[PDB]
């Protein structure tokens, strides 16, 4: 304790202790006490804090925080324990024992970029933003423990030399020297330890390359925070394990001079708010933004609204739109006391002439919670690699990142057979079944699917009969809404086109008159809206909607059979139980959006009409 | 007519598995018309509590009768857990139904157990003292008494807060 | 139960200022008030050095428990106040925050006696809920009010016996009621 | 309380200590409100027994809502009008307790409520 | 839905709660179709020797009383909840600007509006004066200040200022000729949060 | 002996042993007196904390030596009690058991607290493994000066404290004789494995995690990996960690759970007693037709047979038979959900893929530097089937390399085999099924019977028939379906004169308002039956016996079979199935026995009749009858 400066104590002494008792506004909120006590009450053991107090309060910690950040960060810790123990004090009798607790950093200065986090950016604080490829499961750390050899918890600043002497020496002359140390984890401790990653953004250098990307660290309440395939703003600091210059060169042809290895670890990390960045799993969502939900949900000009929301710059296809976005919210998975889960989630069809836009249509799909898109020549056999630590055969086993949400693709047609069939077979149970190594593990995930492709030959096939498909019809018979894409002619329609995307397409035009429009807005609002309303209601039908339903299904097949003999040959499609059992699911996505449980039969005359597109489609 | 409530009618409704000594006649409410004025000592049955909230706890017309969760197994392992029980929404008012049901065991246990439960709670709320921050916390392991006084408790800080300084 | 109606009952309490007036356009009211004289003071309630300081009209001081010292030794006193501690007029947790709004202004150390105060305040709160962590077997005839002051009482008030009736009705019917061996309800 | 206040009041009807005139002409002006609205529900089959203000329709009855007492008195245990153990009284002080047991001591005035 | 709609009853006064459009007289016709549906069998067995007095009706007495009970105390709670909210914005004005609409009055509310109003009444007569000053409780909370003139406001409805006035338009910018009288009613229904 | 609380902890438990509870159950009878010597007595804690709260929750908090004093305490006990139990002189350690639920966390929630507790899993038996043995404690011996040393030896995953380290001694005095007697030198049972959460409540955004177990003598393989298992015991973490490099974790202080069993039930000779009352009723086999799939026409008479598994017959030293069924068909569209009905209704129910590489059956038992010198060695996936039924989907589908390697153990009832390190057989004779699609979809009727479907005519004698299934509706059978299809819909969604509502009771309830979701009685009860005469638990609960009779032939088989199978090969090749009548052969006895041999079980008839000749024809005619 060299009192000059950079000390030990003047810090925890009074400074940092005193900081919060006086950080001080009326209304008799403007502390992080009562943030601190409440977050105790229920077992938190963290509090959040900002990066620009310190202007608030001085002009010297902070650069000096940047310096040292790792003994800065700690003395925070023992000072907030000492400041909040006090107050653990009842009267001084319901301190049954302290406890250990986690601080957190934010602030909103600037995010960096991988390719810049370099030998002068080390051992020091930084922002970035970045994106989530998949991370550890949970495994271990703790900080100090005793040894029978000394009996004493051993102290750590870092986070193993272990010395010579006995101190089993009280034996006479017959001490017991080199290293006796028995570890005495009765005595030892537990924190967490997860190990984070980090892939780089979409548009900093991966142009003419690739992107690289980098692994982390945890130590207590940031495990069991992120889910992977998620955007990250980030706190954390640069540093090494390993050290070492001179010729002590390592292994057996490495390291020329010194080379040692990356990491980061975090101190307070946050998420992402692209309009809901981060809006997949947890809820700060407060009172206002429910109500605003339930009130448009009140809204009963709400759909017609939302048939507009993914064309703001394309025109047309609006019948065809009906039920573009009542895939993403998902019907009910009513299962049942015997094996009868009945499908869940909801598949879609489209196939047609090009020039109309599905690319981008389905790149939208991606953009409005969770979601992929590949297409063809490839997100997922099932993968079961080989550990090359330890050689095991672990299982990667990438539907399973649709577990919940849904997938859109293309290219359908343009892949072989061999990699369709386990994916055939997934999106009628739902189960990623495994037989193939050591193991039966009959994995599973509610993904959906949108399927889009291209048939050879046109709207000739269209025209006369039966050329719809190249490869088979028991992918016909999986999903419900199957939409033709033609480009009929019409000079109207030709110059409304015309101008309709010039106007769009002048001068990165529609900024000021665009939002405008009617209550179109907002995608971000969407994320929320979706994860909200898919995660509560578990609606199921009215008994007037039933009999209908039945009874235009049954004239649904008796038409598809009569076209079979109003031409004296098979003319229909297969009259299946699962076009009732998903027309159920867009009763179901119906209600799922006015969040009135109970759907009438008038609510889905609608799914009457939408699916008419589909059996007009293949009426011939 | 109650102890009354807004719940003034979750009441006189919780059904049961209540057993047969005796004959019965027409059961009336059940898959019964011009059928059935007779049936066997012997016979489990759910059933409401109005019509017998009154029927003669000493007399012998339905049986020793008891719901499962009403059975004494759980709830003595939870008068030895009256720490944890952890209750959820499977039997989500779970707190005054001896106030009434208690005399038709025959076996003279159950307010012993319930009282203990809630002395818990004259444990528990230590950690309930504030509105931290958004909407909802924990509201799915409640009766609908607890629930009450939760909200209101709630307030009570809510308001104290306006209270704080001219806020 | 609320922030105002305990101002109603605390607020009326008073001290004494000074105005920089004598006795105004009115002189005075019939009743205890004093005679106005400026450069001296005079004693007032505390709902209108409000009204008065801010019409720009006087100046103010405390009373003499607003100071360090006495905050110094009340708490450490209350450490131990195995019970309960010196209560420096029974209420000043609601004239303490009427006065450090506006007369900070010219108050000293309007900052470190905050501390204190909520310093106080917490600590007797919290007392104020482990006093429940012994509560057994109905004791609803003895209690703890001895040093008590009021603004933290009643931010318990409407929770517990709103229930405690019926959750103790099941021991309050014991000394009240009768049954066989089995307790009763 | 419109239900059986009424009935302490023709116990005694007292004098300006419990009750008041006009607040007995607005309650009976009330529970006759109450039953010629009811008039307009089923009043052709009104109750055919528990026809007028009823015998189980009641409001206000319970008298244990467990209540803060303030000590006034003789700092040692003045015991007193109350059915419980009120043993250990005193001046600056409290031992909370139901309400049924004092309604005496504050129509003495001798405690008070807090 | 077998004693449960009450539930839906009030939620007639689902947005109704400070942004209130109107109201309306629900809930009552199907539902006291039930109360005469019912008789008939709660004393088909009156009196007679189709038993001759044993224990099997024991229920049906109870049949009849509970579904009384949740019947008669339904509808208590749908007067009285109704009451409770017209009376706390009748303490926000006197009968000056009355109701919304004055449409959901389910009939025998005539009754009962007038009974609780002039109830009232008679204890304001008591109330203030002995003679009776019906005496400014809840509105227009100025000290000695200003008598004539109008203010600026937030786009009130109703439309219901009678007060000495031609017309003052009681809304945003209802600025006429406004006195002091002419303005007694409103002050936290929705108006002057903000002059 | 550490620190004196631990003897004041001893008599704490000795204080068990006062009166009618310990005294008069616990204590005397309850292992040696009765003589099974488990030294791991069954302790609940809830007793503990009548008596000791201190010693309940002081140990679920700190467990050094307090196990180790129990079990001290006890023998000391019985020492007083029963010296002749007195010869084995170790430690004795004790359950602590129970189906409390103090804290009953996944393996994934072992989160960075419970260190120096004993608590609760539940998850997967998986990688039952290998067994060794142990050291204890040497008894040595000198001839030079007839000295009986000893030495014992510890470590740290069974105890505290390590070995002063050092090997067996030799010249340990001066030079004199270090003679090692083993077999008084003692070794207990050792064995390692793991679990994982029966995972269905995992989180598919993320990964199912997992654990480390230990275990020791009298605990050793207690079931199979493929079941369903909870267990309570207690966790250690030795290793270094930066002291030497980071940290890991163990279990232990155990005893079992294993929830899916028939034995586990309390059986008395009652419940075969309620079967047999029930047994003489005869039309019940229609019922349990309806049974196990009450959520769908449509076989599962037949089904059944496959689901007994088979009948043993071998014959003196000549050979042996494999008793078991086996077929399949279809269109899709409930073909691809009859499968499932088995994975969550019956036991040593494994589905397979459809898609399988190296471990369908095989192992391939590639190894590195494994705790022990295993150079070589896997488990597979048939012997979890053993003596039952598999599913699969996807079969036609499936890879036409191993589909031979299935008719190698299936046509055999065989294993032969081995991955060429080491020759292995054993006797797997088990039944399978799979999913079947026509090439293309809509065809196995109009263009051929066969060749709709495309592959080897060989297999379908080694299954049993050819059968059908297909799709179509006339104009008046399409309201019928309808009606059936819309009792699909309603009986299974709940709750299904001017006023009616507002009945004496509600929907406002405490506690049994709507448990998930109910259902329906009405005309299900017009079909007279009830939820636990036609239910799962006393279906399964005769399961048993009928797998324990044993019905043997009659004699009017004989006769019958010869007439039925003559005008079989007769003319079952014409009438517009000669392409289904292919594979006729000399097979349909074996697999008439099988039937007669199940259905003979069904009502455990150790019998046979000509109703059941008539039961088990008259599928195989209905096939295209
Ligand atoms: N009707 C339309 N309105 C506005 N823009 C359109 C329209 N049709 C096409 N475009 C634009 O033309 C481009 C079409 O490319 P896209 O990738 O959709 O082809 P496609 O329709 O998917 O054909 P294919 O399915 O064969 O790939 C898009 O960038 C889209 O913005
Ligand atoms: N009678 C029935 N019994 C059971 N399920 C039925 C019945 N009728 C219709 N269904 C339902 O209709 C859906 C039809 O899908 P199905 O499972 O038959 O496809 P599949 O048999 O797997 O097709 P494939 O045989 O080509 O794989 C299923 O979800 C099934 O539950
Ligand atoms: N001549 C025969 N002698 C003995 N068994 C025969 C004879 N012909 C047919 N079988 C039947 O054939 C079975 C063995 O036939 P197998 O060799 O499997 O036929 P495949 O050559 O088609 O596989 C026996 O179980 C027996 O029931």
């Amino acid at each position: 304790n060299q009192q000059d400066a950079q000390i030990n104590l003047q810090a925890v002494k009074k400074k940092y202790k005193e900081f919060i008792r006086t950080f001080n506004e009326e209304n008799f909120f403007y502390k992080y006490r009562d943030t601190l006590k409440r977050n105790y009450l229920n077992g938190r053991y963290f509090l959040e804090i900002e990066m620009e107090d310190l202007v608030g309060f001085d002009e010297t910690l902070a650069d000096k925080l940047n310096k040292q950040p790792t003994e800065h960060l700690e003395i925070f810790e023992e000072a907030a324990r000492e400041v909040a123990d006090e107050i653990t004090a009842p009267r001084p009798e319901h301190e049954e024992h302290m406890h250990d607790i986690q601080i957190l950093l934010s602030s909103n200065a600037n995010p960096t970029n991988i390719r810049q986090l370099k030998s002068d950016c080390v051992s020091k604080l930084v922002k970035i933003a970045g994106i989530i490829v998949a991370a550890s499961g949970i495994s271990a750390k703790a900080t100090r423990m005793s040894i029978q050899c000394l009996s004493c918890s051993t102290v750590i600043p870092n986070l193993y030399a272990l010395p010579r002497k006995c101190n089993t020496e009280q034996a006479g002359r017959p001490k017991c020297p080199l290293d006796p140390f028995f570890i005495m984890p009765d005595k030892c401790k537990c924190v967490d330890f997860q190990t984070l990653k980090l892939q780089e953004l979409p548009d900093f250098v991966p142009q003419g390359e690739i992107p690289r990307h980098l692994q982390l660290f945890c130590d207590r309440s940031l495990c069991e925070r992120v889910v992977p395939g998620n955007r990250v703003l980030i706190q954390g600091i640069y540093s090494i394990r390993k050290v070492g210059k001179p010729s002590r060169r390592d292994g057996r042809e490495k390291a020329v001079v010194g080379v040692r290895a990356p990491y980061m670890r975090v101190v307070g990390i946050t998420v992402d708010s692209e309009g809901a960045g981060a809006i997949s799993r947890y809820s700060n969502i407060t009172s206002d933004e429910e109500e605003h939900f339930r009130r448009m949900a009140a809204s009963g000009d709400i759909y017609e609204r939302l048939s507009q929301s993914l064309a703001p710059s394309i025109f047309g296809s609006r019948d065809i739109k009906k039920a573009i976005t009542c895939m993403l919210f998902g019907g009910s998975r009513k299962r049942l006391p015997d094996g009868l889960c009945r499908r869940g989630d909801i598949n879609v069809l489209l196939l047609g002439d090009p020039g109309t836009a599905k690319s981008q249509l389905l790149k939208f799909v991606e953009k409005v919670p969770i979601a992929v898109y590949t297409s063809g020549k490839g997100s997922s056999t099932a993968s079961v690699m080989k550990d090359p630590q330890t050689r095991n055969f672990v299982m990667e086993g990438a539907m399973v990142l649709a577990d919940g949400g849904v997938v859109c693709i293309d290219e359908f047609d343009k892949m072989r057979e061999d990699d369709r069939v386990a994916i055939h077979e997934a999106m009628e149970q739902q189960t990623i079944s495994i037989a193939k190594a050591g193991i039966t593990t009959t994995l599973n995930s509610r993904c959906s699917v949108l399927a889009a492709a291209n048939s050879i030959f046109g709207r000739w096939d269209d025209t006369k009969g039966e050329e719809n498909i190249d490869f088979m019809p028991t992918i016909l018979s999986r999903f419900d809404m199957i939409f033709i894409v033609k480009d009929i002619h019409d000079e109207s329609r030709d110059i409304t086109l015309a101008k309709h995307i010039i106007n769009v397409h002048l001068s990165s035009n529609k900024s000021a008159p665009s939002e405008p429009a009617e209550g179109e807005i907002s995608l971000s609002t969407f994320k929320k809206y979706i994860h909200y309303c898919r995660t509560h209601c578990g609606p199921r039908l009215s008994e007037a909607a039933g009999e209908k339903l039945k009874s235009r299904y049954v004239l649904m097949r008796s038409g598809a059979g009569q076209q079979e003999k109003a031409s004296d040959k098979r003319l229909s499609i297969p009259i299946t139980v699962r076009q009732l059992e998903a027309v159920i699911r867009i009763s179901e996505s119906l209600a799922k959006i006015r969040l009135q449980p109970f759907a009438t039969d008038e609510h889905v005359n609608e799914a009457l009409r939408l699916f008419q597109v589909s059996t007009l489609d293949a009426a011939m | 007519p109650n102890y009354y409530s807004i719940e003034d009618i979750f009441v006189t409704q919780e059904k049961v598995e209540c057993r047969v000594n005796t004959k019965l006649q027409r059961m009336g409410f059940l898959d019964s018309g011009a059928e059935s004025d007779d049936l066997e000592p012997g016979r489990t049955v759910n059933l409401p509590l109005w019509y017998i909230k009154e029927l003669k706890v000493n007399n012998a017309y339905f049986t020793v009768a008891v719901p499962d969760i009403y059975r004494n197994v759980h709830k003595a392992v939870c008068e030895a857990e009256t720490t944890h029980i952890e209750l959820g929404r499977l039997h989500p008012y779970f707190y005054e139904f001896g106030r009434y049901l208690t005399p038709y065991d025959r076996n003279h246990v159950i307010g012993r157990i319930i009282f203990e439960t809630l002395r818990q709670r004259v444990r528990h709320l230590l950690d309930i003292s504030k509105s931290d921050g958004q909407a909802a916390k924990a509201e799915h392991r409640l009766d609908n008494i607890e629930a009450k006084l939760h909200e209101a408790g709630v307030r009570t800080n809510s308001q104290y807060i306006e209270w704080l300084q001219m806020t | 139960m609320d922030p105002s109606i305990i101002e109603f009952i605390g607020e009326k309490c008073m001290i004494s200022i000074i105005p920089n007036f004598s006795n105004e356009p009115l002189h005075l009211i019939y009743g205890p008030v004093g005679p106005f004289r400026a450069g001296f003071p005079v004693f007032v309630p505390l709902w209108m050095a409000t009204h008065l300081r801010k019409q720009q009209k006087c100046r103010i001081v405390p009373p003499e428990w607003m100071d360090m010292d006495i905050l110094e030794e009340i708490k450490e006193e209350e450490k131990r106040s195995k019970f309960f501690t010196k209560m420096p007029c029974e209420h000043y947790m609601v004239v303490a925050q009427l006065v450090m709004s506006t007369a900070p202004d010219d108050v000293p150390r309007c900052e470190e006696l905050r501390t204190v105060i909520k310093d106080i305040f917490d600590i007797r709160e919290s007392k104020l809920r482990t006093s429940i962590d012994a509560f057994i077997k109905g004791e609803g005839t003895y209690a703890k009010l001895d040093n008590l002051t009021l603004l933290e009482i009643h931010s318990v008030r409407p929770i517990l016996p709103y229930s405690l009736d019926h959750i103790a009705r099941y021991q309050r019917t014991a000394t009240a009621s009768q049954r066989d061996t089995s307790m009763l309800s | 309380f419109t239900q059986h206040i009424l009935n302490q009041e023709e116990s005694r009807e007292p004098d300006d200590k419990r009750l008041s005139p006009e607040e007995t002409k607005f309650a009976q002006e009330f529970a006759s409100n109450v039953d010629e609205y009811f008039h307009k529900v089923a009043t052709q089959y009104m109750p055919n027994q528990q026809r007028g203000e009823a015998e189980q329709r009641i409001v206000t009855p319970n008298l244990m809502s467990h209540v803060f007492l303030k000590a006034n008195v003789a700092v040692p245990a003045v015991i007193v009008g109350v059915d419980d153990e009120e043993v250990d009284m005193a001046a600056g002080s409290q031992h909370i307790i139901p309400y049924q047991l004092v309604a005496d001591l504050i129509q003495n005035n001798q405690a008070q409520l807090i | 839905m077998f004693g449960e709609k009450a539930f839906d009853l009030l939620k007639e006064l689902e947005r109704s709660s400070q942004t209130i459009p109107a109201f309306d007289d629900d809930g009552v016709r199907q539902v006291l179709e039930e109360i005469k549906a019912i008789f008939e069998e709660n004393v088909a067995q009156a009196s007679s020797y189709n038993a001759s007095g044993d224990r099997s009706l024991w229920p049906l007495l109870n049949f009849r009383h509970a579904a009384l009970q949740r019947n008669k105390r339904c509808l208590l709670a749908y007067l009285y909840e109704r009451c409770r909210r017209i009376k706390a914005l009748r303490w926000e004005f006197g009968p000056i600007i009355p109701g919304d609409i004055k449409q959901a009055l389910c009939e025998p509310e005539v009754t009962f509006f007038n009974n609780y109003s002039k109830s009232l009444a008679a204890y304001m007569c008591s109330a203030g004066y002995n003679q009776g000053l019906p005496i400014d409780l809840t509105n227009n909370l100025r000290p000695p200040k200003s008598l004539y003139i109008e203010v600026r406001c937030m786009e009130d409805y109703g439309k219901f200022e009678l007060d000495d006035g031609e017309v003052i338009h009681l809304k945003k910018n209802s600025q006429h000729y406004l006195p002091r009288a002419q303005v007694e009613s409103l002050v936290r229904q929705g108006i002057l949060h903000h002059i | 002996e550490g620190e004196q609380f631990i003897k004041d902890i001893q008599r704490e438990y000795v204080d068990f042993l006062d009166d009618e509870e310990d005294q008069g159950i616990y204590a005397g009878h309850v292992k040696d007196m009765i003589a099974e010597k488990s030294k791991r007595l069954i302790v609940n804690v809830n007793d503990l904390k009548r008596k000791n709260p201190q010693r309940a929750l002081g140990l679920l908090s700190n467990a050094a030596d307090e196990q180790l004093a129990f079990g001290r305490a006890l023998k000391e006990y019985a020492s007083t009690v029963d010296p002749g139990y007195a010869k084995m002189h170790e430690d004795l350690f004790v359950g602590f058991e129970g189906c409390f639920g103090n804290r009953h966390v996944t393996p994934r929630s072992l989160t960075s607290i419970y260190l120096g507790n004993m608590v609760c899993v539940e998850g997967i038996v998986t990688k039952v493994s290998l067994i060794r043995p142990k050291v204890v404690r040497s008894v040595h011996y000198c001839p030079n000066t007839r000295k009986v040393m000893e030495r014992k030896y510890t470590d740290l995953t069974s105890f505290e404290a390590v070995p002063s380290g050092a090997a067996y001694p030799t010249k340990d005095e001066d030079g004199n004789l270090l003679e090692t007697e083993y077999g008084l030198s003692v070794y207990k049972d050792h064995q390692t494995l793991t679990i994982q959460e029966m995972p269905e409540k995992a989180p598919a955004g993320q990964l199912p995690r997992s654990v480390d177990i230990v275990c020791d003598d009298d605990l050793v393989d207690r079931c199979k990996p493929g079941d369903r298992v909870q267990i309570v015991g207690s966790y250690r973490c030795l290793p270094g960690k930066r002291g030497s490099g980071t940290f890991r974790t163990v279990l232990l202080a155990n005893n079992i759970s294993l929830l899916s069993k028939e034995s586990n039930l309390d059986i008395s000779r009652e419940d075969i007693m309620l079967c047999k009352k029930l047994a003489k009723n005869n039309d019940i086999f229609e019922l349990l037709s309806k049974s196990l799939a009450p959520s769908i026409g449509h076989v599962k008479q037949a089904i059944l047979c496959l689901l007994l598994g088979g009948v043993e017959k071998i014959l003196p030293n000549g050979t042996r038979l494999r008793g078991d069924i086996n077929v399949l068909l279809g269109d899709p569209s409930a073909k691809s959900q009859l499968l499932r009905y088995v994975l969550n209704t019956a036991p040593r129910a494994i589905p397979t893929t459809g898609r399988g590489s190296s471990g369908v059956g095989l192992t391939a038992a590639v190894t590195t530097d494994q705790e022990t010198g295993e150079r070589r060695l896997e488990a597979g996936a048939m012997v979890l089937a053993d003596r039952g039924v598999v599913c699969i989907d996807e079969f036609d589908k499936m890879s036409d390399i191993d589909r031979t390697a299935i008719h190698e153990v299936m046509e055999q009832g065989r294993v032969t085999i081995s991955k060429a390190g080491i020759h292995a057989s054993l006797n797997a004779r088990c039944s399978v099924l799979a999913a079947a699609n026509p090439v293309y979809g809509r065809y196995d009727q109009y263009k051929t019977p066969m060749e709709n479907i495309g592959l080897q005519d060989s297999l379908l004698s080694r299954f049993d028939l050819l059968f059908v299934m297909l799709d179509v509706i006339d104009s008046d059978v399409d309201q019928m379906i309808s009606d059936h299809v819309v009792r699909m819909h309603r009986y299974r969604n709940p709750k299904e004169a001017d006023s009616l509502s507002f009945v004496s009771s509600s929907e406002e309830k405490k506690d049994t308002e709507v448990y998930e979701k109910y259902d329906a009685l009405l005309h299900g009860k017009s079909r007279q039956r009830h939820e636990k005469i036609l239910s799962v638990e006393f279906m399964r609960k005769y399961i048993h016996i009928a797998k324990c009779m044993k019905p043997k032939l009659g004699e009017q088989a004989c006769e019958a079979i010869a007439n039925e199978y003559s005008r079989l090969r007769s003319q079952e090749a014409v009438e517009t199935d000669v392409a289904r009548t292919q594979p006729i052969t000399a097979r349909t006895l074996e697999t008439l026995i099988r039937l007669s041999t199940a259905h003979a079980r069904a009502r455990m008839s150790k019998s046979v009749t000509i109703d059941d000749a008539h039961a088990a024809i008259e599928l195989v005619q209905f096939a295209y009858f």
